[PDB]
């Protein structure tokens, strides 16, 4: 019943905490839908009240409104813009500070979902001073938000020339390159798909990856077992390739044509082609 | 390799 949505919203402003949980449980139901439901969350006014409930003191209240914005923020850049326009951006880099990993951990969520959008929506994300708080993440022990904030990065690196260079100008690459690092094979995923879509940006771009040493450890892990790692290093080296001739002559530099010549006899048929199609981009001219 | 975004939803 359409009538239903004003009568939950109405409900975020109940005194009672299982009332309040209960309004929010279904709201974050409907938001998991498409875009047409987390619109009908929107248009019956929900954004005020979930914005307002990231100021609550209770735990339980607090992570169910994350979770409400979360799955509201995973639909169009124009209902992304509309939690934008509500003000969750300084309540959320706020949280980014909280000792309670599951609150930490639904900040990041929600986050991602905003970076997730269009160009203009990730501007937002940095504007609001997002950056040096994900990176600061970056040296967490919890490796399981240190995930959430490389997920984050990633889809802030995922815009423009402009929003990469942004996570550049934070100092992400040193804790991106020293991830590369890690014996967790997960993280070691997720660093090298930030470094990905950061090397996907122009010149500038891919020479900062070259400048913070990225190169010798991308084309260590192209001997990796883990055939998703050894991938996720193919592309981003492939991604460095594409750049001008200092580029390609950096990745030659540092030996990864003979690497790339004996991909080239890889049992899987995709490492096959991809390492064929980098070996193509690092001619010159 | 393209630029890859990634949505999320909580089923909780």
């Amino acid at each position: 019943p359409g009538s239903e949505l004003p009568q939950m919203v109405q409900q975020l402003n109940s005194p009672d905490q299982q009332e309040l949980q209960s309004a929010l449980w279904k709201l974050r139901n409907i938001a998991s839908g498409g875009n047409e439901q987390i619109q009908a969350v929107i248009d019956a006014g929900a954004l005020p009240a979930l914005v307002q409930l990231l100021s609550s003191p209770n735990e339980q209240i607090l992570s169910s409104a994350l979770g409400a914005l979360s799955n509201i923020a995973s639909g169009g850049n124009e209902q992304i813009q509309a939690v934008i326009d509500a003000g969750a951006l300084p309540a959320l880099v706020q949280l980014l500070s909280s000792p309670n990993e599951q609150i930490l951990q639904l900040a990041l969520w929600a986050l991602s979902n905003i970076a997730s959008g269009g160009n203009e929506q990730i501007q937002a994300v940095i504007d609001a001073g997002a950056l040096p708080a994900l990176v600061q993440l970056l040296s967490s022990p919890n490796e399981q938000i240190l995930q959430e904030a490389l997920w984050a990065l990633s889809n802030i690196a995922s815009g423009g020339n402009e929003q990469i260079q942004a996570v550049i100008d934070a100092g992400a690459l040193p804790a991106l390159v020293q991830l590369l690092s890690s014996p967790n094979e997960q993280i070691l995923q997720e660093a090298l798909w930030a470094l990905s879509n950061i090397a996907s940006g122009g010149n500038e771009q891919i020479q900062a990856v070259i400048d913070a040493g990225a190169l010798p450890a991308l084309v260590q892990l192209l001997s990796s077992p883990n055939e998703q790692i050894l991938q996720e290093a193919l592309w981003a080296l492939s991604n460095i390739a594409s750049g001008g001739n200092e580029q390609k002559q950096a990745v030659k530099e540092a030996g990864a044509l003979e690497k790339l010549e004996q991909l080239q006899s890889h049992e899987n048929e995709k490492i096959q082609k991809e390492a064929q199609e980098a070996l193509e981009k690092l001619q010159s001219h | 390799k393209r630029k890859r975004k990634r949505k999320r939803k909580l089923s909780f």
